[PDB]
């Protein structure tokens, strides 16, 4: 009477939804798995977004570019919603844009620097009305949501540089199903993330945490 | 610009110079804040929960 659960990306659907199933439960540990599941990839998932971006020519967030329709602040709004890839130990990194186009600047107008993977190529940065050279600087680094109270607001070097909030959690949903097949169980989970990680991945993550937490109990002792 | 009294201003006898400083500062919503609906309900926010 042994059981040993398995995982398995399937009915793979939508733009970024994925539901992975686990053939195998403990017929009535199923439910535990998949709260803890939920629970974890919310608050536990860690991804890497821009946190600081440095115009060419502005002084402030409150500025108006000449020929160009979106305001400062609305160009940070833009920038915020950009969604980045990053390799393993790259850990932070500077990306460089600088584009002489007279249409719409975008987020794929970035530089193609290695280890740097920008998702979201649709997204447009800015439009401008007519031909004028514009640069800019993002700092991005990984990190995790650790909540509004607890944040360090970031230490800015040069005048130009303007504080930017990022959003490091990449999963937008989370949801989980139990059918009993008799005798045994199967757990079906249905996932939704915008694309940076891959949802078989992300789950392995999240199962690899929460033992990592459950560990201590079997001690029993202080490490 | 040139048409002014060179201070931009008649001044006030007595004062020798003045200067103005603008700060625009953001703000987000936090707990004691006053949230009033349309139909005339109202409530101050208590605390932030997490999403999960």
């Amino acid at each position: 009477l042994e059981f040993v659960p398995n995982i398995q990306l399937k009915e793979d659907l939508g733009a970024f939804s994925y539901k992975v199933q686990l053939s195998p439960v403990e017929k009535g540990m199923a439910h535990i798995l998949g709260n803890s599941i939920r629970r974890v990839l919310l608050s536990s998932l860690s991804g890497a977004s821009i946190i600081k971006v440095n115009i060419a020519n502005v002084l402030h967030e409150y500025s108006t570019l000449e020929d160009v329709k979106e305001d400062v602040v609305e160009i940070v709004s833009n920038l915020k919603k950009v969604a980045i890839k990053l390799d393993t130990g790259i850990d932070r990194l500077d990306l460089e844009l600088s584009v002489n186009k007279s249409g719409v600047v975008s987020a794929g107008d970035f530089k193609t620097t290695q280890g740097v993977e920008i998702i979201n190529k649709d997204q447009p940065i800015a439009t401008l009305t007519n031909q004028r050279a514009f640069s800019l600087t993002a700092t991005v680094s990984v990190g995790r949501n650790v909540g509004i109270l607890s944040a360090i607001p970031t230490e800015l070097e040069r005048v130009g540089d303007i504080a930017v909030d990022a959003d490091f959690n990449p999963i937008k949903r989370v949801a989980f199903e139990v059918f009993d097949n008799g005798d045994s169980e199967t757990l079906e989970v249905f996932v939704k993330t915008n694309g940076t990680i891959e949802p078989l991945a992300a789950v392995t993550k999240a199962l690899e945490y929460f033992c990592e937490q459950i560990s201590v109990f079997v001690s029993l002792r202080v490490p | 610009k040139k048409k002014s009294i060179t201070q931009s201003n008649e001044l006030s006898p007595g004062v020798l110079k003045t200067v103005k400083v603008f700060v625009a500062i953001k703000k987000r919503i936090q707990p004691g804040d006053k949230m009033a609906g349309r139909h005339g309900n109202k409530g101050v926010v208590s605390r932030v929960l997490p999403v999960e």
